[PDB]
């Protein structure tokens, strides 16, 4: 099961591209956006972690 | 059947995330760190989601 | 076909759970389901099924409107 | 030996695709005919009316879509080179 | 293989639908929209073709960059 | 596996350049000079953004340990 990381990797890239790259004038990322996507990665990553933890803290109750 | 039962609650998990990502993390990404706010929201959103899920199951299973 | 009926179940199910949590649930200040949301969703789940029904009933005037003619190319023979 | 069906059977992907299309259409008529408030559970009259029309219109638009589609296929004979001059340089 | 195309297809059907059809007072594809549809269908293919291209122009530009390496030594 | 998961970012990348470079008005059936450019730039910026993610991320797959 490694087809999870890759799909999720694309799911991610797309997203960050969507929210971070606005207005196209040249074919090379603008610094302002450069950081945007960088963060979008950290943010999003932590997120999936937390959600993941909060998810585990569920099965405990029933078990 | 088991092979299924699990994989489904993996599709859910992804739908759920897609959800709470929208509901809680704004498309600004000011700082790569989770704002105290955004983090709290995210806890409840998961929580609230899972509920509507177990409840959606019953009211539904009870329909068959 | 009965597992290809338990592949569409679970699937649709998830599809629904989501569609409702998304239109309905919108108040994040509580790990509890604000009742103004507990009802929206409960109708969503119903409004939905009742919808997924009406649709079908119609997509079936597509596969049936043509059989009244193939049940005709059936008349020239037997009967 | 074997059956030559395997070949002509797969041709039934029309089914595994009408499904896919079926869903799509469903999800589109929903987003068009059922507002997110869900004030009440039964279908508002119109909602049912609107669903009736959407489900129809979608089919139509899907057929034409197909029609044109196959057209532009049996017509890549650089006949499209005659079409690129006729449409009035659009 | 052939699925990928029908898959696309069905996704086009949808996308053009939601962007083209709008008025729901009848059952017949209003004429003003039956058009948008067509342009949407065209405009789209035309788009995928272009994007595709630049995509190759990316690999054959990412292929020649391996050659460079293959010459420094 | 670089195929089943490449033809993916492609459909993603396409769906994206479409949103950002093609307005739903579909007044005319052939690509606008501008629309033509926008796509190009997008397609590129998309690819750029796609890599530095695979990079930056890989970095944080080693560093963490």
């Amino acid at each position: 099961q490694f087809k999870e990381f890759l799909g999720t990797y694309n799911k991610l890239t797309e997203t960050c591209f969507l929210d971070c790259v606005k207005d196209f004038t040249t074919r090379e990322v603008k610094p302002e956006e450069t950081t945007c996507s960088e963060h979008c990665l950290q943010k999003y990553l932590k997120m999936t972690q937390r959600i993941s933890m909060r998810f585990q803290e569920y099965h405990i109750q029933q078990n | 059947a088991a092979e299924l039962e699990v994989e489904m609650m993996a599709d859910m998990y992804n739908r759920m995330t897609s959800a709470c990502h929208r509901k809680c993390v704004p498309p600004h990404y000011k700082e790569a760190e989770l704002s105290k706010g955004e983090s709290v929201c995210l806890d409840r959103c998961v929580s609230k989601y899972l509920d509507i899920h177990e409840r959606m199951g019953k009211k539904l299973t009870e329909l068959s």
